[PDB]
């Protein structure tokens, strides 16, 4: 008669720990690859 | 058939006896049940209780290794069912 | 959901960035310890330093009459930072110019710059339990509302004995709670130091008797246990009084 | 075996996802695992 | 006696007033090379438990390192080091201030637990047709 | 997205448990991604960078050593006791214990914070991976769908991919942090 | 006359045990004139007989400081020693030091961002089993 209870709380803690193994492998956002070109500042900085 | 639960070590028979007795008519109040047993940490009770088999239901396959999903069935997939 | 990262915190706001809201007031320091600490204090440790602090005199307005210890073998702390932490701990007016800290660190390094720890008595000499010359240490302190005075033999020549043990032992009085014992050892390390420090100015840190004031300031052989009215200076007393200091 | 399981997994991922298809067989994943203990501990503190 | 409600930033839930942890040694190793005999894990733990008790007593109001320095010492330097350390780890002087909120409500609430699609462990929402009964069951 | 305010998550990141590391790393990554108004200032930040590099070093290390962290049977992994001490023991009297010990029957070095970097024994230099951008198609061929993708596009059912994606995320967030003044904070 | 720790039943109130000199060498450098095995004998015998007088009540060390004006260093040391061998203070359960505190045991935890306190799953149900009726 207790079994479903243990199953339930088991699922609780299971989903909980499983949540840890989630590190946005799910998605693949852009990571601000801003520098399309290196701007003027880069070149003139090199020279300077 | 004839499922025995007097099967644990490092906890006496009466240990789990009092454990289940509490959780029976105490509704998962881990503090109560810990009080209601002989000097085991509440989390200890939770863990042990969590490792309590029901060794008479899981039967040893295609379904025995897959659930909420399955190979389709219009072709000769039963080849799988004879794995 | 909930709100907690910094003291019951707030995690539900207008979605901004907040750097280290931890200050009791200007209280967050952990930056820049890891490498330096590891590389530094993985090696031997050595003598400590008693320090007194007086700034209340009628040249500046303070309650600076506290003592504390220090390791001259340390180079991990911007001393001024420690001072300011102490001052903010003293709840003083945040303006630490009228609460000038420079003067304080000046006095600090001044005091530290007259020290050698114990002499070759520790640096190169090693006499089992020291040799002799137990100073009649005289210690009085004023804590809370009560003062306490005592005098007793305590060797200068021995290193094997540290002060704090005497402290925790004489703790066995009424309660001598906490705050007391520290200053005692401090005074202790104060009291002893100067003597051999002054003796360091001479040259007996190896040999026996010195050269003129060390003669009256000594214990003797004491071949037999004493009388009751002389050692009647050793005992201790706890007395309430209106303060006039 | 592998292609079958992969097909199933693809079915699932192309849809909602669940962490564990199994471990109703408690004995295995709990005698042979203990991070359960620590994670639990973390839980009960709040729960 | 106990008379207050003491909370801690959970991630700290590795500290135990009883024992020590690899964390702090990697952050305060100067009591563990066993080089300076006047220092030892033991006196460390003494200081540690003393200070945490002190704070937990009246945690509503702050506690200073200078306080302990007055109270007990074997050093100022290490005392300050560890004090500020525990400060960082909030074990001390964490509940110095209090903050409150009326917390209006939203469709999700902690007492809400109904039947709905589930990410957790297995469940079967469709049981059996008629001819399933056609089995010489157990 | 939103919520997600504080900076001091570093503390939890500094902590050595899988849980906290996930909780922070993922969040703070999403944070540094956002730039509409979201930037990581510098006041008493640096601790962040330290923690980060330390984490990455240790993880990559025991990865190269092919051993999973976060889960052992040891814990609180050094002394635990309440022995004979008030505050100051282990002076002369300690040898009495020896004496005591001899009659009742009737020092260490400490490593630095990070591990070494090279000279690691298992890791001995053998030429691999001097291949050009071509591998993209390899990538395609890798990422190609096949009955054996072995791309557990889901979470860590095994810890190996866990460590992998961990380091990946760390690299990404590190990149995103590096687009402003406070390059000086990162400056060598 | 009075029982002591059984293992300690060896003392010489009239002699010096090699255990003593081995434990404490400082009285035997034959260099300190102020110190000698004799004055240590007097030390220890006075101490132990004094405690023997009313061992029903404890005896501290500061007393000795009052009573011999020797170096309190060795006094404290030997006192600790004799207690370690139970030769002194074997009938008492008192004389401890204060912190005006005791270790508490209550605690709470909250570090909410989103992940702990649950990653907030969907809701569920099913506490109790049911009947097939088939």
């Amino acid at each position: 008669q207790l079994l479903p209870l243990q199953k339930a709380v088991r699922g609780h803690v299971l989903q909980f720990e499983w949540h840890q193994n989630s590190l946005l492998t799910n998605t693949h956002p852009n990571f601000l690859s801003k520098i399309r070109n290196i701007n003027v500042q880069d070149a003139l900085l090199t020279n300077q | 058939v004839k499922i025995l639960e007097q099967i644990d070590e490092n906890w006496s028979k009466e240990d789990l006896q009092k454990l289940l007795k509490g959780i029976q008519e105490f509704g998962a109040d881990w503090y109560k049940v810990a009080k209601n047993v002989g000097n085991k940490s509440p989390e200890q009770c939770i863990l042990r209780f969590l490792q309590l088999p029901i060794e008479d239901k899981f039967l040893y396959s295609t379904i025995a290794f897959l659930v909420g999903l399955v190979n389709p069935k219009t072709v000769q997939s039963m080849t799988q069912r004879a794995i | 959901n909930g709100y907690s990262g910094y003291g019951n915190g707030i995690t539900n706001t207008t979605t901004r960035v907040i750097p280290q809201v931890e200050v009791g007031n200007r209280k967050h320091y952990l930056e820049d310890k890891l490498k330096v600490y590891k590389q530094a204090m993985n090696e031997t440790s050595e003598q400590l330093v008693p320090i007194r602090l007086e700034f209340d005199q009628d040249r500046d307005r303070f309650f600076l009459r506290d003592t504390l210890l220090w390791n001259k073998n340390d180079k991990l702390i911007k001393i001024e930072d420690f001072v300011d932490d102490m001052l903010r701990d003293y709840r003083f007016e945040d303006a630490t110019r009228e609460q000038h800290i420079d003067t304080i660190c000046q006095s600090i390094q001044e005091q530290i710059q007259e020290f050698q720890g114990n002499p070759y008595i520790e640096l190169n000499q090693d006499r089992l339990g020291g040799d002799d010359l137990r100073i009649r240490i005289k210690l009085d302190i004023v804590v809370g509302q009560n003062q306490l005075i005592d005098q007793f033999e305590w060797d200068i020549s021995n290193s094997d004995n540290c002060p704090e043990e005497f402290a925790e032992s004489m703790c066995q009085e009424l309660e001598l709670p906490g705050e007391f014992v520290t200053a005692i050892a401090h005074s202790i390390r104060e009291q002893v130091h100067m003597y051999h420090k002054s003796l360091a100015l001479l040259g007996y840190n190896f040999d026996g008797s010195a050269r003129s004031r060390m003669l009256p300031t000594i214990t003797l052989d004491d071949v037999y246990r004493p009388a009751a009215e002389s050692k009647i200076f050793t005992p201790n007393l706890l007395q309430i009084s209106a303060a006039e200091l | 075996n592998e292609c079958i399981a992969s097909t199933s997994n693809a079915l699932k991922v192309l849809s909602g996802d669940e962490g564990y298809n199994e471990d109703m067989v408690r004995r295995a994943n709990f005698y042979k695992e203990n991070e359960a203990m620590l994670r639990e501990n973390i839980e009960v503190i709040l729960s | 006696p106990q008379a207050h409600e003491i909370v801690i930033p959970s991630y700290s839930k590795w500290f135990n007033l009883e024992k020590i942890h690899s964390i702090e040694v990697q952050s305060l190793p100067e009591f563990f090379t066993n080089r300076i005999p006047s220092k030892t894990p033991e006196v460390y733990m003494r200081y540690r438990n003393f200070m945490v008790n002190s704070y937990r007593l009246n945690p509503n109001e702050y506690f200073s390192v200078t306080t302990a320095r007055r109270n007990v010492s074997g050093d100022a330097a290490a005392l300050f080091r560890l004090h500020k350390f525990l400060t960082k780890w909030g074990l001390i002087n964490y509940q110095v201030d209090s903050k409150l909120l009326p917390k209006n409500i939203e469709p999700p609430l902690t007492s809400q637990y109904s039947t709905r699609h589930d990410a957790p462990r297995g469940l079967f929402p469709f049981e059996s047709y008629k001819p399933s009964v056609q089995l010489p069951d157990m | 997205e939103l919520g997600a305010i504080n900076l001091h998550a570093l503390s939890m990141s500094l902590q050595s448990k899988n849980l906290g590391e996930i909780n922070t790393a993922l969040n703070t990554l999403l944070v540094t991604s956002a730039d509409s108004n979201l930037k990581i200032s510098l006041v008493k930040y640096p601790e962040l960078l330290d923690s980060l590099a330390i984490l990455g070093m240790n993880l990559l290390s025991n990865l190269s050593q092919n051993v999973v962290p976060y889960h052992r049977n040891t814990s609180d992994y050094y002394y635990e006791d309440a022995g004979s001490n008030q505050y100051y023991v282990t002076q002369h009297d300690k040898m009495v214990d020896k004496i005591f010990e001899k009659v009742n029957n009737n020092v260490k070095q400490w490593d630095l914070l990070p591990e070494p970097i090279r000279f690691l024994p298992n890791q001995f230099p053998l030429k691999i991976h001097r291949t050009p951008y071509l591998t993209s198609l390899k990538k395609i061929k890798d990422e190609i769908d096949d009955p054996f993708t072995k791309i557990n596009t889901r979470g860590a059912e095994d810890p190996k991919v866990l460590i992998n994606d961990q380091l990946s995320t760390i690299s990404m967030i590190l990149r995103n942090i590096s687009f402003s003044d406070n390059n000086s904070r990162i400056m060598s």
